[PDB]
């Protein structure tokens, strides 16, 4: 996970807003898998009761 | 109805600028003269006329 943060202040100041007011702080991040043998992942599909 | 407020957004609100004004001055010239004879010193009965 790579979390960036930036608080309030002359961290957010920029032309867009000269007083820096707001922050945000965001979270990202990579995923995914291979499957070398499907056939070991077994299944069962049912319903189940209330 | 112009007071700069601000909310906790902030943003690109309440611009100002600025002014300048040059003076200027100048130097003239002046003078006179007089003049005289030998003999409107020599002759003369006051001996401190010059």
């Amino acid at each position: 996970f790579t979390v960036m943060t930036k608080m309030p202040g002359k961290e957010t100041a920029d032309r867009n807003d000269p007083y820096g007011e707001t922050g945000f702080s965001s979270i990202k991040w990579y995923y995914g898998i291979l499957v070398k043998r499907p056939e070991r992942l077994a299944l069962i599909k049912t319903v189940a009761p209330l | 109805s112009k007071l700069p407020l601000l909310t906790e957004n902030g943003g690109r609100v309440n611009r100002v600028g600025f002014t300048r004004i040059a003076r200027e001055g100048s130097i003239h010239k002046f003078g006179f003269f007089y003049e005289f004879t030998q003999e409107s010193i020599d002759f003369d009965s006051d001996d401190g006329l010059m």
